[PDB]
RNA sequence: AGCUCUCUUUGCCUUUUGGCUUAGAUCAAGUGUAGUA
RNA sequence: GCCCUUCGGGGCAUUUGGUCAAUUUGAAACGAUACAGAGAAGAUUAGCAUGGCCCCUGCACUAAGGAUGACACGCUACUCAAAGAGACGCUA
RNA sequence: AAAAAAAAAAAA
């Protein structure tokens, strides 16, 4: 809410969701991240990886 | 739009040097005297 | 709700009465014609179209070329070099 | 009674309002007590009226 | 008046103080501070609009420190030139330093005119104005000395020879004896001392 | 060729000087001895 | 109670009140006392701002004060690699 | 032809 378009915060929150084996939460998070920032290739690359 | 392609030339062209203040040291740093006189333009004066 | 503490003041708005212009619209071609007519009138007004005692003195004619100040007023966009600042500093620092 | 109630609600009970509307400290005031007890022009104007 | 005042008093007594959130006006004691705020924001805004998309935009307050350094160099008549600084950033800094200089000189002129008129009884304002015109006069004096170094002696050689010759002929016509060096055997050294 | 070990190199900024005004303004200091045993 | 009456009957007037009086157990605030002691890289200090789940005094929620009112001084891996050798050894 | 508060005296 304070930093909507920060790619680093999105990456760390998807990573923190993934390292606790919350797969569906993190996939929803990656959908939100590629919806908000469709022109950041880092988020798309992480999502396909 | 898709991001503009940045060369290393641009990344070095927009490098800002650190301010060598010859009035203020708010953190009490012992700056070398070499750096203290770099921004002083009196060394770039033609005595003609 | 709101949090303001204005006392009432100037509680009626003034409107442009007849003769004050404003809420009366013309075509922009008419505005161009009026602008060019007024500009042409102002430019035409600018163009006008409708023993000798002083013999032993060492230095002579040293004041020639002094009255030539004021041929045209030159605004200089450097405050420390303008005529206003030089007059200020010559007046106040002696 | 209104001035006395306003004084007592603000817990300034070291100020005494006598019946001729004089406000005097009953003791010696500290700096914090002097800063808390400093009334304004509305209270004092109403008191003098 | 008194009923509005007592209503405000009872409002602070029974629903509290709205201390935070209101816009304070820019009174005299705030003017310079307000100026600094606005100027910094303007400079900062220009920086965010000159950064190319992809540059590391964290250390950009470094430019605000460079702006402070450039203003300090302007006040001391020291030529400010940072080697390796990018040209658009240097242009932004020079542009806003000249705007601050224009404001500073205008305020100095206004305060001097108030002091001459007798319209000011503040002492710190007067001492500030004396300092500002001291700096302005020293900048003008440095420029005058540098101009005399560049443009040569303004007295022409013919003018100086004429002045010297007139002095020689006058002092010869007056039978003037040149003043000697103070001798060791001078009998008036003690009283002059 | 790849994987690992140590070292070097490149990239690396990783915490890598919150403002303003009359450089905000000013600013020496006790003492310090011992003819004769 | 009164009024009207063709003594059959009818009329006028119509629902108050967020209150137990009852102070330990439905919520006040200190001071004294002890203690600590006023910011800017030597010492001494005038200040003006900035941010808000910090306020106080004030009519000022478009003054001015409260030590420049206080507070801030912390903490610090993560958008994150590539090389060219040599090498206990791996391995083709 | 006759004008009379604050800065500023500091957080168990």
């Amino acid at each position: 809410d304070v930093h909507p378009n920060n790619t680093q915060l999105w990456i760390r929150y998807i990573e923190a969701e993934l390292k606790n084996r919350n797969i569906n939460h993190a996939r929803n998070l990656l959908d939100r991240a590629v919806t908000r920032l469709p022109r950041v290739s880092k988020l798309w690359y992480k999502y396909v990886y | 739009s898709p991001p503009r392609k940045l060369t290393a030339e641009d990344q070095e062209a927009w490098r800002i040097p650190p301010p060598v203040s010859m009035w203020k040291n708010p953190k009490g740093f012992t700056i070398p005297l070499d750096k203290r006189l770099a921004a002083d333009g009196r060394q770039l004066q033609e005595v003609q | 709700a709101y949090h303001q503490r204005l006392l009432p003041a100037y509680t009626t708005l003034k409107f442009r009465q007849p003769g004050q212009g404003g809420a009366a619209d013309k075509s922009t071609r008419d505005l161009r014609a009026e602008l060019e007519a007024a500009e042409a009138a102002h430019y035409a007004k600018l163009k006008g179209a409708p023993r000798r005692w002083d013999e032993d003195v060492v230095f002579k004619n040293q004041a020639r070329g002094t009255e030539d100040k004021g041929k045209r007023k030159e605004f200089v966009n450097d405050l420390l070099r303008s005529d206003f600042h030089k007059r200020f500093m010559s007046k106040y620092v002696r | 009674n209104m001035l006395n109630l306003l004084i007592h609600r603000k817990n300034l009970t070291y100020l005494h309002l006598d019946y001729n509307f004089n406000l005097k400290p009953v003791k010696t005031l500290t700096t914090k007590e002097r800063k808390k007890s400093r009334f304004g022009n509305a209270f004092h104007l109403m008191r003098e009226i | 008046l008194l009923e509005r005042w007592l209503g405000n008093l009872l409002s602070r007594q029974f629903e509290g103080r709205h201390s935070k959130g209101v816009a304070k006006t820019v009174t005299k004691q705030r003017v310079e501070s307000h100026f600094d705020l606005e100027l910094r924001a303007s400079v900062m805004a220009d920086l965010m609009d000159m950064m190319p998309e992809g540059i590391k935009q964290s250390k950009v307050n470094t430019v605000l420190q460079h702006l402070s350094e450039a203003w300090r160099c302007w006040k001391s008549n020291i030529p400010w030139k940072v080697p390796g600084l990018p040209a658009p950033i240097e242009n932004i800094i020079l542009r806003y330093v000249k705007a601050k200089a224009d404001w500073w000189i205008s305020v100095a002129h206004y305060n001097r005119e108030r002091i001459r008129r007798g319209a000011t009884v503040d002492k710190t304002v007067a001492k500030k104005n004396v300092g500002r015109l001291t700096r302005l006069w020293l900048k003008a004096e440095q420029e005058r000395q540098h101009n005399h170094m560049k443009d040569g002696p303004y007295v022409s050689s013919e003018e100086a020879v004429a002045i010297y010759t007139t002095t020689v002929h006058w002092l010869e016509a007056r039978k003037f004896s040149p003043i000697p060096f103070p001798s060791v055997s001078y009998k008036h050294d003690t009283k002059i001392l």
